[PDB]
């Protein structure tokens, strides 16, 4: 009951656009990061999304295999 | 090492007087001296020769 | 004379001319009493040294004798700052150092190479009971080497030779180096453990706020 929801929101087009997003936006402060100007200034910036991103990634990763037990392991 | 004199300079200092008692070794003080008057910016004709 | 072969200075950081028109600069309340405001002396000290905020560092030191390049000092010193900013520390400790008595800190007073007494002398009266303490003295036979922090500012700093048996002159000097590196470290009350933890339950929250969703329809 839960879980044929769970598995709609994995599916959600909004949640691939999410997580486009969020890889994108990773990258672009990961190429700002090889300047220490700007990596001083706006340095609580690059923080805040450091932190924001790897909650994604890990809330991602930890709920995909919530839905699945041992077929989440199938795919490359 | 720091902005060595010129005529321009010189002339601003003392400019009713003519040229020739302009610029005289009483009043000739060297670049090199790093520690004499000042760090103008870089890169102009050099005119002592 | 210390060394200063790459100098702030000429570097896209550091501009001399603007250092000549009262360069000031100023302390977060971290260095020694607070707001503490000094404006640079670019007649005496010159161009900064730089030293990125990162490796150990240790200081190269030319003597001169008649005027030029005698050779360079080896002997054994000391160095100090002078405004009173303490952001630095000192690579080997008294146990790990070549030493058989405790050796002496800036702690108990100015130093001189009349007061110094060596470590290295097999000692017992006095040190019975010694701690790893920190080891101030730079060159000689010990590979010590100075460790700064996150400040990223301007050190004027004192060095002194302190091996007696060198020479009878006070050789002494001032000289500034300018640090570059660290960066604000307001980890502060959000920590990464407590960031996961956190972040992650208004994750679940979307999804305790999913279920009703999902059941109201
Ligand atoms: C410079 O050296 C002096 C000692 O000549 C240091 O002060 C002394 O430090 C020792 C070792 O810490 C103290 O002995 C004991 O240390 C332990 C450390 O946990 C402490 O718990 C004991 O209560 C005891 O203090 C000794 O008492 C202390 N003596 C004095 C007069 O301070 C000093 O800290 C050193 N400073 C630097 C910057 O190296
Ligand atoms: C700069 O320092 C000189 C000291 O010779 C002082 O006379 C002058 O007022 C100072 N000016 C500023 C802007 O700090």
């Amino acid at each position: 009951e839960c879980q044929a929801y769970f598995r709609k929101v994995i599916k959600s087009t909004f949640f691939q656009i999410v997580m486009i997003t969020t890889v994108t936006t990773n990258s672009f402060l990961l190429v700002l990061g090889t300047n220490y100007d700007i990596q001083f200034e706006f340095f609580r910036t690059f923080e805040v999304s450091e932190l924001f991103f790897v909650s994604v990634y890990v809330c991602e990763f930890l709920m995909k295999v919530y839905v699945d037990p041992i077929t989440y392991w199938k795919d490359g | 090492i720091n902005e060595a004199q010129t005529w321009d300079s010189m002339i601003e200092e003392n400019p009713d007087i003519p040229l020739d008692d302009v610029w005289g070794p009483q009043n000739y003080r060297p670049c090199f001296s790093y520690a004499i008057g000042k760090p103008g910016d870089l890169g102009q004709p050099y005119e002592i020769l | 004379v210390v060394q200063n072969k790459i100098s702030a200075c000429t570097m896209g950081i550091l501009n001399p001319v603007q250092l000549q028109k009262n360069y000031t600069y100023t302390i977060e309340k971290e260095a020694y009493d607070d707001d503490l405001i000094v404006f640079y002396e670019y007649k005496d000290l010159g161009c900064p040294r730089l030293v990125y905020y990162d490796k150990p560092w240790k200081p190269v030191v030319e003597l001169w004798k008649n005027g030029i390049v005698e050779e360079i000092m080896n002997a054994e010193y000391v160095i100090s700052e002078i405004n009173g900013l303490v952001t630095y520390s000192y690579s080997l400790t008294a146990a790990t150092a070549n030493c058989r008595s405790q050796p002496q800190n800036w702690s108990t007073f100015l130093w001189n190479r009349e007061n110094y007494v060596s470590c290295h002398e097999d000692n017992k009266d006095n040190p019975l009971l010694w701690p790893n303490v920190e080891y101030q003295v730079l060159g000689g036979q010990t590979n010590n080497k100075i460790i700064f922090g996150q400040r990223n500012g301007i050190y004027t700093f004192h060095l002194s030779v302190v091996d007696p048996y060198y020479s009878y002159c006070n050789l002494n000097t001032i000289f500034s180096v300018y640090v570059h590196g660290a960066l604000p470290v307001t980890k502060f009350q959000p920590l990464l453990t407590i960031l996961l933890m956190v972040t992650t339950t208004l994750l679940t929250a979307w999804l305790a706020y999913a279920i009703p969703k999902q059941l109201r329809s």
